[PDB]
């Protein structure tokens, strides 16, 4: 009877593999703070919902610095920012 | 049209004034096709609103404000004004007494030598006076009236020191064409026809060049001097020669 009620209380809320994607707290300046990307390596490509990419810079243990490149004017507070999985390369 | 900005607004508001004016140029290029100035006095007070909005936010420390790069602070306004297959924006700085493409530099010793607009010729400078971009003949011809005007000052400067008599009569052409530049120089406004009681003249470049060529090679070098003032093209002084000599 727990278990269940915690299972509602967590299919309450959306579900999101932390892991491997991210929720923008906060875009601006070509720098955007995600909330996610557990499993993010310093300096690694992200690619975002627009399509731009992003270098992860910042590792903080709340949020994830990462800086846009590209204009910020496509990137919304809550999008989603996914791991290309390899460090920055041309 | 004006877009203005006092003193006494928040300094958030004087930072966006000069996207205002750019957004009605940006219009009057784009939906028109034509080729808009864009007069900003003055880009100094547009970095200081934007170390002031800087400073206010918080972020970046007051050492760096608005650089001419990242296009966030200015790198968007510089290159929002530019020239496209539709039109262009050309800037003018408005400077009272960094990246200028051209220099218009005005004196107080020009306009009292009753030469307007009182443009120095030799302060102005512009990167755009290369053979390769304006033609050869425009490069040959400025360089030779510049060259021209820079020997004109130490001939001055002689006559100043010793007197008017040096060289035999070679001084006294190159001074006496010099002079006939200089006149021609000027030119009547047709926005100040009005308080100064000239009509202005829109002078094409063509004429402009044809004009200092033809006092540089000497052809109108017959011509007294004060025939040379306030007149627009180079037959308005062939004009304003012969009515000399007849009223004379």
């Amino acid at each position: 009877i727990s278990a269940v009620l915690e299972e509602k209380i967590l299919g309450a809320a959306p579900k999101e593999n932390l892991e491997e994607t991210g929720r923008v707290l906060s875009i601006g300046d070509g720098i955007a703070r995600v909330y996610g990307l557990k499993n993010i390596q310093a300096e690694e490509m992200v690619e975002f919902s627009s399509g731009l990419k992003g270098m992860a810079l910042n590792l903080e243990p709340d949020n994830v610095g990462i800086v846009v490149f590209g204009n910020d004017k496509h990137i919304k507070e809550g999008d989603i920012v996914k791991r290309t999985g390899a460090i920055v390369d041309v | 049209a004006l877009v203005y900005g006092q003193m006494n607004e928040p300094p958030g508001a004087r930072a966006r004034v000069a996207l205002t004016g750019l957004t009605v140029a940006e219009y009057f290029r784009d939906q028109e096709g034509q080729d808009v100035l864009l007069f900003i006095d003055n880009i100094f007070r547009f970095t200081q609103a934007g170390s002031e909005v800087s400073a206010l936010l918080g972020r970046i420390p007051s050492a760096v404000g608005y650089q001419p790069t990242l296009a966030t602070d200015m790198g968007t306004m510089q290159e929002r004004i530019t020239t496209t297959k539709k039109g262009s924006i050309t800037s003018v700085q408005a400077i009272y007494v960094a990246h200028l493409d051209a220099t218009t530099v005005l004196s107080r010793a020009i306009a009292e030598l009753g030469i307007y607009p009182a443009v120095d010729p030799l302060d102005s400078t512009s990167r755009i006076l290369d053979p390769n971009i304006i033609g050869e003949e425009h490069y040959n011809i400025a360089r030779g009236v510049q060259k021209i005007l820079q020997d004109y000052k130490s001939l001055q400067d002689i006559i100043a020191i010793l007197g008017m008599d040096e060289l035999s009569e070679e001084d006294k052409l190159i001074v006496s064409r010099a002079r006939k530049i200089q006149r021609f120089l000027s030119q009547p406004f047709q926005v100040a026809e009005v308080f100064t009681g000239h009509a202005g003249k829109l002078v094409p470049i063509k004429d402009t060049i044809k004009g200092f060529k033809m006092i540089l090679n000497g052809e109108l070098d017959h011509l007294p001097e004060v025939a040379f003032y306030m007149v627009g093209p180079i037959e308005e002084v062939v004009a304003k020669a012969e009515k000399i000599a007849e009223s004379q």
